[PDB]
């Protein structure tokens, strides 16, 4: 297991052990595991992330200004904003996708994702 | 049969050979060149509107300076800038010319063409090749001395590698010919090996590989420009 | 054979020289003042 | 002759593609250029002007 | 048995060998060139117009060991050395 | 044993070899420029335009080659040099 | 000797080599186009959708090499130049 | 010399050549896709299955090229082409 | 000379033709897969387990070839196709 | 002219290609799982440990395949096959 | 038959395997180093002048292989050791 | 002709092909661990220290086979065998 | 009778172009690599190319060594062949 930390630049969103974290940074989706190599990647414009964890159903979480840094045994993710799935609403992304501001489009694509709906 | 290697107008003067077709073909390009001069030279407008020809002249000067000056100080080797430059556009034509249809029968099959372009000939770029070598040598000895230009060469970018250095000197001048022969020797062995097609079958082939080498014409002329100026600049340093 | 240098090595070199006086006193320095 | 038939075809057809695909482009830029050196010119004269 | 026949054999294979040589590496070279320009062109537009300097620069390099055998090979072929 | 067997035998081994070297180097140059494109277009789709410009002058070249080739086969095994 | 069995011995051995050049080409650049295409899936699989377009075409060409060096071949150990 | 034998020895080494080359494109190619996948999970262990799908393309197409040839190689050395 | 002399010649080439091509293939296509492997290793320590399912794969797909050749040269060397 | 004289002679050349193949083999894909190991070792420091296992495993196919290919140039050479 | 004809035929194959083998290793060697001053070019605009002496100094590596081939094949031709 | 002479005359022709395959691998497989090995110094310098670890097993695997394939010219050239 | 002494010459001529055409394809791309590699280094770190010569240089060493071994061995078969009458 690794200490996955998704932080916010207000505060500290969530914390806690899991057993995989699937992201996208700007090269392409990647997957971090209990003894992944050190790294320091930036999460895509309107990336989302899923966190595995024992006993517990997926996390998703869409992503801000995410920054996601792996250590020799923790991870975590710095967002400019957060999302988790319970609090995201469908109809508000899919009205404000595709506005006139891309990074607007970014986070209504990300609640999207989080969502499933994608 | 095709006959490569065949010449036309082949003669002697002072107990050596001379081979008519490449002085013709060099002639006509050089006319051409000279002509392209002087028709800019009468209308260069330095405040009105340049005329097409203008505008040809001074983007090949522009590049060759650009490469010039990022390569060694454009200061340091003003007289580059001339000679780079009117190899290409020389080199340039002396391939596009090949692009008029000027294959017929020669009453035994085989192409024979009015013009062949002189990288063809040995000698041509021989000459060509051996005039740049001697010509960036010389400006290293005199940016570098007589005695230190030989040591600094043959000392190489690293001393203790002398040996490769000596072969990489040889390296640059018959790399410079054969290279460009090939480009167009090639070419100029290809096209008669579609003329044995018949007409209806010649003009398809022979249409696309004209076309394409009206390309490699121009892609030579550039690369053994730019390997010109790259050499000087190797040549003059320090 | 073809490889084999001719005679003519020299003349078309001689025509060489000729362009570059062309390029050095009629298209180049003028070029270079324009710009 | 028929070679000498084929290959003026085969140059017809090269001067066709020329005309059709390349020259187009290569005006476009020369005329690009000598309006930009105009509009240079002009606006020189403009700037002396004022 | 027509020595001639033998040394033109001899000829036909060595410029064979000439070309398969000479056009596996100008195709091995060109497509490694190719693929650095295309990859360079992807990280980002502006670039384009710097890298073909080099780009030709490396494939006149490449070039070059194909065509010089190109040149022996109408050499073996044509006016074949030692053809008695 | 007419000598001309002989030379037609040189001949269609070097073609072989012409035609062997000759589809190695272009297989190998578009497997890698095309691998360069299709890595390109991967990463940056809005970029997929501005990547056919400089493959197609890879392939321009690697491709030529190939059929360089294609024709120096064709004059060993159709207008074998030196028959007689 | 029979002239005609040294023509057709030495068009076979071309055959081989023009078979075995074409397969060499075509397999090492099909892997790399593969390769690439499996790298774009993995790192984008929405990138999926639009890698077919250059990838077939990479490919695409991949073969028409070989395929064209088989056609040869076939006019080698069928219609071998200068059989007798 | 028994006609037959020059041709089936020609026969058998146009074959080799064909299998070498073959195997040479197979190996080349399987392995490279197979890095491709490697890396590919490596990255996104839960991306494996959908690497399958495009990954048994290319290795479904360098392998079965690979395939061609061994159908032609019986052809060369069992129902020998000219054979006398 | 005995006919057969020069089929066992010919076959004894082919076969090394064989093996030339299958081994070439083989440690080419063994070292991409364990290039990949041990860089996914290490890579992603934990994810061994699951990037053996691939490489056996691969590697049980490029030796196969290898494999494959060996039977073929066998044939070749053993029980000699068109042998009088 | 002994025709154990030529199907030694051929042995010999085949011999000489397994050796030349499988040293080729041998030699890029240790260089290339080389590769892989110092990339590996020079990023993570404290990886040798498990990254050895991997490189072993790539090292041993390898190695088996060049053993194989020395073991039937070894059968070629002492102990030819078809002679008599 | 002519003793003269065999050694210079021998000659003639051999150059034209050296002269393959240095075409192959020069295109490919100088194609590498120019990815490799093509890619650093694309990362860094200003490193030109910085990047000729490494890049110069492999391609002088490369073509001083290239040329020593090229004088051997020209002994090996024009001037054939053993040649009586 | 005498027996020893066709049977000297493929031993060097096996050898000069095993000593060709021996070159080429170890000349490709110490290049690639070279590349390793530069990259990991510029990328860690004082890594070097334990780089040259790794990275001379790698080019002892690579070494060692080019100098088997060393052995085995004497075996097949200084003692040639099947001579008689 | 067919000379033997030329049979033994075309062999080792033959052979010996063979260990060239080895030799130059190892030599060149090797040396293609690692100068790839030295080339990046330099590119990703300016100040290292001093650094990055002591590791280049020996491997090239050992790729060059290759080479000229192959070298020697060529002018065992051409000028001193083993195996002549």
């Amino acid at each position: 297991d690794l200490n996955v930390e998704i932080v916010a630049v207000e505060r500290e969103l969530w914390s806690g052990p899991a057993t995989f974290v699937f992201t996208r940074t700007t090269a392409g989706e990647i997957g971090i595991l209990p003894r992944h190599i050190p790294l320091v990647a930036q999460l895509v414009d309107d990336a989302m992330v899923r966190v595995e964890r024992e006993g517990e159903d997926d996390l998703r979480i869409a992503v801000d200004g995410g920054f996601l840094s792996v250590t020799e045994e923790t991870v975590r993710i710095l967002v400019e904003n957060a999302q988790f799935e319970s609090e995201i609403d469908a109809d508000a992304a899919k009205e404000d996708a595709a506005s006139d501001d891309e990074r607007t489009a970014a986070w209504g694509r990300a609640r999207l994702r989080a969502l499933g709906q994608i | 049969a095709i006959h490569v290697g065949h010449h036309t107008l082949v003669f002697e003067l002072f107990g050596m050979t001379f081979n008519g077709d490449t002085i013709l073909a060099t002639a006509v390009t050089a006319v051409i060149v000279i002509a392209l001069a002087f028709y800019l030279r009468a209308k260069v407008t330095s405040t009105g509107v340049p005329s097409g020809v203008q505008l040809f002249w001074e983007a090949l000067t522009i590049q060759m300076r650009q490469q010039i000056e990022g390569s060694i100080g454009m200061k340091i080797a003003p007289f580059v800038l001339p000679l780079s430059v009117t190899i290409f556009v020389f080199i340039l034509i002396s391939n596009w010319l090949a692009v008029l249809p000027l294959q017929y029968g020669g009453a035994d099959g085989a192409a024979a063409e009015l013009y062949k372009a002189p990288a063809s000939d040995i000698n041509f770029v021989l000459a060509l090749a051996l005039f740049v070598f001697v010509c960036y040598h010389a400006a290293g000895i005199w940016r570098r001395g007589i005695v230190g230009h030989p040591i600094k060469v043959v000392k190489g970018h690293v001393a203790f590698l002398a040996p490769i250095n000596i072969v990489e000197e040889l390296a640059k001048p018959i790399s410079l010919a054969l290279r460009l022969f090939g480009n167009i020797f090639a070419g100029g062995i290809l096209v008669a090996l579609i003329a044995m097609f018949p007409w209806y079958i010649q003009w398809f082939p022979n249409a696309v590989w004209k076309t394409f080498d009206l390309f490699v014409g121009l892609i030579q002329a550039f690369i053994f420009s730019l390997l010109t100026i790259l050499y000087f600049s190797q040549s003059m340093e320090l | 054979n073809f490889l084999i240098p001719n005679g003519t090595f020299f003349a078309v070199l001689i025509i060489f020289l000729i362009v570059l006086g062309v390029i050095s006193k009629w298209v180049v320095p003028p070029i270079s003042k324009v710009l | 002759m028929s070679i000498f038939i084929g290959q003026l075809i085969g140059f017809a057809v090269i001067a066709f593609i020329i005309v059709k695909w390349v020259v187009p482009p290569v005006r476009t830029l020369m005329r690009n250029q000598q309006e930009a050196v105009r509009a240079a010119l002009a606006e020189s004269a403009e700037a002396a002007k004022k | 048995l027509d020595p001639n026949a033998i040394i033109t054999a001899g000829a036909l294979i060595g410029g064979g060998l000439i070309m398969g040589g000479g056009a596996i590496g100008a195709g091995i070279g060109d497509g490694i060139a190719g693929n650095a320009l295309i990859s360079g062109i992807a990280r980002q537009p502006e670039a384009q117009g710097r890298l073909f300097t080099p780009f030709f620069i490396t494939v006149g390099l490449v070039e070059a060991a194909y065509f010089i055998n190109l040149a022996f090979m109408a050499l073996f072929v044509f006016a074949t050395p030692g053809l008695q």
